[PDB]
């Protein structure tokens, strides 16, 4: 009807009422932000100098969602300028709202001005909740979660606020082991929130599902009864996720939890399909890590290597050691199952870079194991499929691996028992080194035979000539 | 007055949709048929 | 089993609330201005 | 050429790529083939088709 | 099941002489130097400049005479908006890491340029291309 009204007014050359454009933008807010923004811009152009604070604020929020930082900042500045013409009754409320929006833009840009405006609004209006939530969240980021008293006080101030409770549960999940609080305290808090305030909150249901999944995963399995209890905990978590999907079938995190449960239940195909759909929906580090893990479980090692590389380059920027460990493991698996030497070389190089970044005993043992596997694979290879340079590099890596095994055996708490390290070092040194030297001798003889044939052929050719 | 005037662009449950929503109804149906009805 | 050391931990941690800037309702979003506007002569 | 390693048959196209370098009887066969091809080139280019036309 | 997945951004849409067929050029978001040229049907799947497409390649749709699909049965195609079936008429083993795959979907041509690592599994006789937007 509004489109027909616009068309009839355009055909009649009559001034289109901007209120119809505002109503169209409000309707399209839940359908298409682009069409709503275009209609709001048309309404602003029609009004000209009659633009109000609400229109400018909604334009700024539209550009903020469009990531148009410059245009959003300009619209917010125009809204702040037009705030001087607001009637005194609503002036305080609209000033608080505009200052909150400006503080949000600052929090995107620079946290110092955001904290300044947060303090100004808190002194101006202590009753507002989002201001306190964001300020305490920034304080927790700056202090590495050392403001548990502030979070508890905020929870006491607004026990009925869903946002406050969700932020408190997020802080609990983030720093429960750091603060030494009860593991089930967050579980009881979310249970109380669901029972007494709102049983349809997907955040608390997902939090309870994650807690139950963690409890089931950490639970030791000894017999069928323990497996049945673990399956019951997973069933409770799946019921939470299914309730979330019943509330909203467009929940990526519920599907992610379902895929994690399927991975725990070794349903690799469904988890792979869900993770691919999630990656198609949103792209974060966790989705790529889960895709790499599933590809490792699905034996698609090349796709795992690609997924881990994309994750590292997009998010970690070559700084996280865990992704490097995953890359090395995937390369080692591909080299082991496909008998490829270049995969072993790439895994060794990645492990060496990770060790140079960290210098940990675990990566030292990883380098030793990789070098031992390299030496074994090269020794198992025929003479025609290898050369002297690879043999020399494998032998040098074997010597360095034996020395590093002795070094690890002298440590306080090695990842593996020192007796096993010493036994493996002795077993390698007794046989593998001598087999490598015999392989070197055979390779030298083969190259010498080739060179003898090449030098003898040319003389006979010259004699015939 | 602030609460009456305040409007939030995206809902609490719908925040995961954003500008591009996708449907996992088939995923939910498969989960119901293979976890809750699992034998 | 002395082999490569690697840990597998799925990441499904819920993010912090975004708290986006709040939209301002139009004058035509309130019942009394709607009554004034529709009843115009 | 079975002597120069970078002007020989590729190693991934033949299963006998190892025991091929250094042979002289086989090199003689290849030289005979190449001389026959050179004779054919001379014949066609000098007697039959002198303007270089080769689509017949 | 699937042989290749990626996400592309359309750099150009060339309509040319045809009214129903357009040629789009795209590059993978995650891994550069992976190009995609593709002919699509405008009427059933219109695409605009700078759109994001999810392109998937598969040798089968499971989870010889064609027949209309029964509603009861389900396949990989149910998740996508545009599915085509073609034949690979050229697998080019070119430079060190430059691989070209040419597919023909009944006269609609596709060229996927990329590295050997990603496109190694695309050495098939027939391929399905599943596109989602």
């Amino acid at each position: 009807f509004l489109e027909k009204y616009v068309a009839v007014c355009q055909e009649e050359n009559y001034p289109i009422l901007p209120e119809a454009y505002l109503v169209l933008s409000r309707v399209y807010e839940n359908k298409d932000l682009n069409v709503a923004l275009d209609y709001l811009m048309k309404a602003n152009d029609i009004l000209g100098d009659k633009a109000n604070v609400y229109v400018l604020n909604n334009l700024g929020i539209y550009h903020f969602f469009r990531n148009n930082v410059s245009q959003s900042s300009d619209f917010f500045a125009q809204s702040l300028e037009a705030l001087n013409n607001v009637s005194p009754q609503n002036k305080e409320a609209l000033s608080i709202t505009l200052h909150y929006n400006k503080a949000r833009v600052e929090e995107v840009s620079n946290q110092s001005e955001a904290e300044k405006l947060y303090s100004k609004l808190m002194e101006k209006c202590p009753g507002y909740t989002s201001n306190k939530i964001r300020y305490i969240y920034l304080l927790a980021l700056k202090s590495n979660g050392n403001n548990y008293a502030d979070v508890q006080q905020l929870l006491d101030d607004f026990p009925s606020d869903l946002e406050v409770r969700s932020f408190y549960g997020w802080f609990l999940k983030r720093y429960g082991r750091k603060n030494g609080l009860k593991q089930d305290l967050e579980s009881q808090h979310h249970k109380d929130t669901l029972i007494n305030y709102d049983k349809h909150d997907c955040y608390a249901l997902l939090s309870l599902g994650n807690i139950y999944a963690t409890i089931a995963r950490e639970m030791k399995v000894t017999d069928q009864k323990q497996n049945e209890i673990k399956r019951q905990q997973y069933l409770r978590a799946a019921q939470f996720y299914h309730k979330v999907l019943s509330i909203d079938p467009k929940n990526i995190y519920a599907a992610q939890g379902i895929a994690i449960i399927f991975s725990d239940k070794e349903r690799t195909g469904l988890a792979l399909e869900i993770f691919k759909k999630v990656r198609d929906t949103v792209q974060d580090l966790g989705t790529f890590i889960n895709l790499g893990h599933c590809f490792m479980e699905a034996k698609q090692f090349g796709k795992a290597i690609e997924s881990y590389t994309i994750a590292l380059e997009k998010f970690s920027n070559g700084m996280d050691s865990k992704l490097l460990v995953l890359i090395g493991r995937a390369w080692y698996h591909r080299g082991f199952y496909e008998k490829s030497m270049d995969a072993y070389k790439k895994a060794l190089e990645v492990s060496e870079q990770a060790y140079q970044l960290s210098k940990l005993p675990a990566l030292r043992f990883n380098i030793v194991f990789i070098q031992f596997q390299i030496a074994d694979f090269v020794k198992s290879l025929p003479n025609t499929q290898r050369d002297l340079t690879t043999l020399e590099n494998a032998l040098s890596g074997l010597n360095d691996a034996i020395k590093s095994l002795l070094k690890l055996a002298e440590l306080e708490q090695p990842p593996y028992p020192s007796e096993d390290l010493k036994a493996r070092a002795t077993m390698g040194s007794n046989t593998l080194r001598n087999q490598l030297e015999r392989a070197i001798q055979d390779q030298q003889d083969y190259e010498m035979s080739i060179q003898e044939k090449l030098r003898t052929a040319r003389r006979k050719q010259q004699l015939d000539e | 007055e602030i609460a009456s005037n305040e409007r939030v662009l995206i809902d609490h449950n719908k925040v995961l949709r954003g500008l591009k929503p996708k449907d996992f109804s088939s995923v939910a149906k498969d989960c119901e048929l293979r976890i809750l009805k699992e034998k | 089993r002395q082999d490569y050391i690697a840990k597998v931990r799925y990441q499904n941690d819920l993010p912090a609330p975004p708290c986006p800037p709040k939209l301002l309702k139009y004058e035509i979003e309130k019942e009394a201005p709607q009554k004034e506007f529709l009843k115009d002569s | 050429d079975l002597m120069d390693e970078k002007n020989s048959i590729k190693p991934d196209v033949i299963e006998y790529a190892a025991d091929i370098l250094g042979d002289v009887e086989l090199q003689k066969e290849l030289n005979s083939e190449y001389e026959q091809l050179v004779s054919d080139r001379k014949f066609l280019r000098e007697i039959v088709f002198v303007n270089g036309d080769h689509n017949w | 099941s699937a042989l290749f997945d990626d996400i592309f951004t359309v750099q150009t849409v060339d309509n040319g002489r045809y009214n129903k067929v357009s040629r789009i050029i795209g590059i993978s978001t995650t891994n550069s130097a992976i190009k995609l040229t593709l002919d699509i049907n405008n009427e059933m799947f219109p695409v605009s400049q700078d759109d994001s497409l999810t392109v998937t390649l598969a040798n089968s749709l499971s989870l010889k005479s064609w027949r209309p699909p029964k509603p009861t049965d389900k396949s990989l195609a149910d998740d996508y908006d545009y599915v085509m079936f073609g034949t690979v008429y050229k697998f080019e083993e070119g430079d060190e890491d430059k691989i070209k795959v040419y597919v023909s979907f009944g006269g609609l041509l596709m060229c996927l340029e990329g590295g050997y690592k990603s496109l190694a599994s695309l050495k098939q006789d027939n391929l399905y291309i599943l596109i989602r937007r």
